[PDB]
RNA sequence: GAAGACGGUCGAACUUGACUAUCUAGAGGAAGUAAAAGUCGUAACAAGGUUUCCGUAGGUGAACCUGCGGAAGGAUCAUUA
RNA sequence: UAAAGUUGCUGCAGUUAAAAAGCUCGUAGUUGGAUCUCUCUCGGCCGAAGCGUUUACUUUGAAAAAAUUAGAGUGUUCAAAGCAGGCCGCCUGGAUACCGCAGCUAGGAAUAAUGGAAUAGGACCGCGGUUCUAUUUUGUUG
RNA sequence: ACGGGGAAUCAGGGUUCGAUUCCGGAGAGGGAGCCUGAGAAACGGCUACCACAUCCAAGGAAGGCAGCAGGCGCGCAAAUU
């Protein structure tokens, strides 16, 4: 697919991609190397990331994100936006005086890069915090689990 | 029966809340409409200007003349009637001069056989009601 | 619809043992019945019993000896840490001389003295005196 | 606040330096130094509360403005200069040198040392970082930055800096089985052998000290400072050996202490 | 209780203690599993392959025999039908009240059995979406389920 | 290199709009409360002298009356092949 | 504020005293029957890894201003207080606990939720097929 | 309604309070805009407008106590220039 859907040139800003060409420095393929990061945590990167060629300044493995901080996980409700998603996260608060619990939700916009493809609501996904990407955005998608139900 | 469950903590403090607006004194205290409502307005005493001298009669079981004053709080203009309480003690008071008066004791309720009277004359003129009574002060001249 | 079969379990103990009967049957029966009837049991409180197991949920017949005056059941199941466990104490026992409040726990069902024993918490499942 | 505060007041001041609540508002803050303002000890605090050589700050002020106070081996004369851990104060007038390491109640001590022994002090390395044609830096707990290290010196180790010179002559790895003290937490002054570290990858590590007398506390990484190799202090240390009393034992040995003299 | 009914009846099927086949049924259990295809075959729901098995066969429970159940046979097999009878008998029972009720508009005992019926309706439909038995885009309109019938 | 000027931007400002403000211009209109009930009746409490009450509708100095359906909180737990 | 179990989570009431919707259906919310008991470099089966199934709960360990509260010591002449002080230069204190929820950490695995194998694109096992594969050329690479 | 540490009361739960000396935030009559500086949108700095207000020879000049005292006003309500 073209990678190159805005006014803009978009390349990896790390990858030389005009290195001189001659008749030995081209031998029926033109070549292009694909920039990517391993992040911490245990975190793989995903093989899309390493052998795609979409191109994300925000995306954790492939773009200029650095994962430190908080690493929480969420239930994917919407995906509506461009490579960002709502995703819920739903916890219990303790009322002390009843001795009880009350249900509450917190909605997360999360960036989701170009190398998961098929996530579907309801997924889990466990974010990792970043640098704010946005006005809302300061969690980066790192895992996607399916939900219960693949076959 | 009331909900026992571990996650009805929303339910139970939401239903405690809506319920604490049918308990008489919480929503005396909390709607505001009270305090607009009291020509005090939230002090426990208030100065004023003495309009006239008012008896009241005592009601129907008992039978006497209260010897009251019409007051007009100097903080906002409003007029009340307020009880002198010892006897002879409306000889100290003249038309025209200022008063310090607080509650009769119910929190704004009538007291006694005072109908629609619920403050007392405490000074006038800035000397006690009491010390004018036991002579230990006189008004001043 | 029936919650909680222990609460009917309990129940149903109780209001025999307040007739003066000898014997009082359980259904269903469940492995959390089995060990509240087992720790009541160990401390002298109902006697033995026996499981009829049909291939559906089983039964239990309880022999009653008149020494229970309650037993009961704490719902929901308060998580109950060891700080808490002499306020429940002084709710729910007539005193502290006898009595036993029982919970669930990663150690087991025990009751509260076991479980203070054992410097564990849990979940209250229910009280008996 | 617009720009930085100047004051500290007598409340809101480290709760180690053992202030009154009634000898005024304020208390000395500490000047910008080598050690942090919460984990340092003011001359001024040294000098009248713990050595009582000062009755008030002026007197203070005149001891430090004759320059008979030397810390780390150069004359300091800011009555606020923060002092803080490993640290080496001489008074060459009296002939005395102390060191400032943590009593057991995590409180600066007043622990003198020999005159040879006031030659040295012990820093652990903060960072290690390569700059400027490739020449090693090394930065300490006392902020001051050594060139040329050891190329086997790492992050938390221990180095012993000679104070005439400034340049390292010794260091201890951070390792199992090695002396260390804890400069900060609840077991802050407290002394043992490591036994282990668990690792927690973008978070703090966890490392787990021995004591000599078999008790065992864990403290963060950040809160470690190796004092000697293997179980041998390479300073000496406090009347208690870093062993952290249990109330009870306090007050056995208190009462014990009380019937030997009265 | 009945879930839509005030009545609280107690008649049901008590199955026996004993698991065990018969000794008066000589049928293999892959006898009964071709006398199930061919119920099937003639265009019978489990639960009338079932009567027709105790009743003329002898078969007191077809799970103790072949150890499976009838649904599972059948579609093993691969002659279960697409919906699930209980639902489809719903639908087909709805289907029925609307016909009534298109050319009886001034019944509203009708309209409340017909709300009842939907409600038993989309309360088995949620239940089968979420096992996966019924695709998740699927829903009753009663517009055209005179086709699912 | 000062005054000054064009433009930009931030932007306080007597911006030519709905005055939630008790206060008064209120004579006003219709309602709540202790009435020498003063007067006129007696609607309810006894089968209260037409059993009472509910909903709805009309009518009336006034309490109320009347129609339709309902309840007993009735003055019937009962009336006989 | 307690008394007020007259706001009732503990812990209230709702036939007649104030009170259960005219009656059903119904989404969210709340609540839900039984059931499953020896694996990475080692010089101590003798340092280690998890790549495997997640949480709630409980216990523990870190980290968490002081002042206040609780609390140890200490005859302010006593006490409220204070952080002092004690002995004939010396000795000694300036403790300790609690710090809820959320976050971090490590044991337990009852209780409660949750998960896999049902068109087998299921587990283990050896076989058929592909790669510069940080060397599989002390020799100038080819 | 500045927030918290915390306070009063309290058998176990809880209720009410926290302007107030410690920490954090905000403001310097109300808005706005800046200079200097490491750090200010600073007011015991400046510039303007709005409100108030001081001196004047009418040309002009100067202002900001929610700092310490003190005064007026306000009030039931709070101290020494």
């Amino acid at each position: 697919a073209d990678i190159q859907t805005e006014r803009a040139y978009q390349k990896q800003p790390t990858i030389f991609q005009n290195k001189k060409r001659v008749l030995l420095g081209e031998t029926g393929k033109e070549k292009l190397p694909r920039y990517y990061k391993n992040i911490g945590l245990g975190f793989k990167t995903p093989k899309e990331a390493i052998e795609g060629t979409y191109i994300d300044k925000k995306c954790p493995f492939t773009g200029n994100v650095s994962i430190r901080g908080r690493i929480l996980s969420g239930v994917v409700t919407k995906m509506k936006m461009q490579r960002t998603i709502v995703i819920r996260r739903d916890y219990l608060h303790y009322i002390r005086k009843y001795n009880r619990f009350e249900k509450r939700h917190k909605n997360m916009s999360v960036h989701l890069s170009p190398c998961f493809r098929d996530v579907q609501i309801g997924d889990i996904v466990t974010v990792g915090e970043c640098r704010p990407l946005s006005k809302t955005v300061r969690f980066n998608v790192l895992k996607v689990t399916k939900a219960a139900g693949t076959k | 029966g009331k909900c026992r469950g571990l996650r009805t903590a929303r339910k139970l403090r939401s239903h405690r809340r809506d319920q604490k607006w049918h308990d008489k004194q919480y929503k005396k205290a909390h709607l505001g409409t009270a305090l607009k409502a009291n020509p005090f307005g939230g002090a426990s005493h208030a100065k004023g200007i003495v309009l006239e001298k008012v008896g009241v009669e005592a009601k129907q079981p008992n039978s006497a003349i209260r010897k009251c004053v019409r007051v007009q709080l100097i903080k906002n203009g409003k007029k009340i009637t307020a009880f002198v309480p010892n006897d002879g003690c409306l000889n100290f008071i003249e038309e025209n001069d200022e008063v310090l008066v607080a509650g009769f004791g119910r929190k704004g309720h009538a007291v006694g056989d005072i109908p629609g009277v619920r403050f007392k004359v405490v000074k006038v003129a800035n000397v006690s009601l009491l010390a004018l009574y036991k002579g230990k002060k006189e008004r001043p001249r | 619809v029936r919650m909680n079969v222990l609460a009917d379990a309990l129940k149903s103990i109780n209001n025999a043992e307040k007739r003066g009967k000898r014997q009082v049957l359980i259904r269903p029966c469940s492995k959390v019945i089995v060990r509240f009837l087992t720790v009541m049991m160990k401390h002298g409180y109902i006697g033995e019993f026996e499981i009829i197991d049909d291939h559906r949920a089983g039964k239990i017949v309880v022999n009653l000896t008149g020494r229970l005056n309650k037993c009961g059941v704490i719902s929901p199941r308060f998580d109950v840490q060891l700080k808490d466990l002499e306020k429940w104490q002084n709710n729910l026992l007539p005193s502290r001389q006898f009595g036993f409040i029982v919970l669930t726990t990663s150690a087991g069902i025990m009751d509260h003295e076991e479980a203070r024993r054992k410097h564990t918490g849990g979940k209250i499942l229910g009280f008996f005196f | 606040a617009r720009g930085p505060k100047k004051h500290l007041k007598r409340v809101a001041a480290p709760k180690h330096w053992m202030l009154d609540k009634l000898t005024g508002v304020f208390a000395p803050r500490p000047s910008t130094g080598p050690h942090k303002l919460r984990e340092c000890l003011p001359l001024i605090i040294f000098l009248r509360n713990r050595l009582k050589y000062a009755l008030t700050g002026d007197e203070v002020k005149k001891i430090c403005m004759q320059r008979f106070i030397k810390i780390d081996g150069k004359v300091r004369t800011d009555i606020t200069y923060p002092a803080g851990f490993m640290d080496v104060i001489s008074i060459d007038k009296t002939g005395e040198n102390f060191r400032l390491i943590y009593d057991t109640k995590g409180r600066f001590a007043v622990h003198r040392i020999t005159p040879e022994e006031a030659k040295y002090k012990l820093c652990k390395v903060r960072k290690i970082f390569v700059g400027t044609k490739g020449i090693p830096h090394l930065v300490t707990h006392d902020a001051r930055t050594i060139r040329y290290p050891d190329p086997l010196i790492k992050v938390n180790d221990t180095i012993q800096i000679d104070l005439e010179t400034g340049k390292i002559t010794d260091f201890i790895k951070f390792d199992t089985g090695n002396l260390c003290m804890v400069t900060g937490g609840a077991n802050l002054g407290r002394i043992g052998v490591i036994t282990n570290r668990e690792r927690h990858p973008g978070s703090f590590d966890v490392v787990h000290v021995k004591d000599a007398n078999g008790n065992s506390f864990a403290t963060r990484l950040s809160n470690i400072f190796v004092i000697g190799k293997g179980n041998k202090p390479w300073i000496s240390l406090p009347r208690g050996k870093g062993i952290r009393l249990t109330i009870a034992e306090e007050r056995d040995k208190r009462l014990a202490a009380k019937q030997s003299s009265g | 209780g009945r879930m839509h009914a005030p009545g609280k009846g107690l008649s049901q099927s008590a199955l026996p203690y004993r698991r065990s086949v018969p000794t008066w049924l000589k049928l293999t259990s892959d006898d009964v599993k071709e006398q199930i295809y061919k119920l099937a075959k003639k265009g019978l729901t489990p639960s009338q392959i079932g009567v027709i098995l105790r009743d003329s066969h002898g078969v007191a429970q077809v799970r103790f025999v072949t150890g499976n159940k009838i649904l599972r046979i059948l579609k093993s097999k691969g002659l279960a039908p697409d919906l699930p009878e209980d639902l489809y008998h719903l639908i087909k029972k709805a289907v029925a009240v609307r016909k009534h009720l298109e050319r009886n508009r001034k019944d509203k005992d009708a309209k409340f059995r017909l709300i009842l019926i939907e409600s038993r309706i989309h309360r088995l439909a949620r239940y089968y979406k979420t096992k996966r038995v019924l695709p998740p885009n699927w829903k009753y309109e009663s517009s055209t389920a005179s086709a699912l019938v």
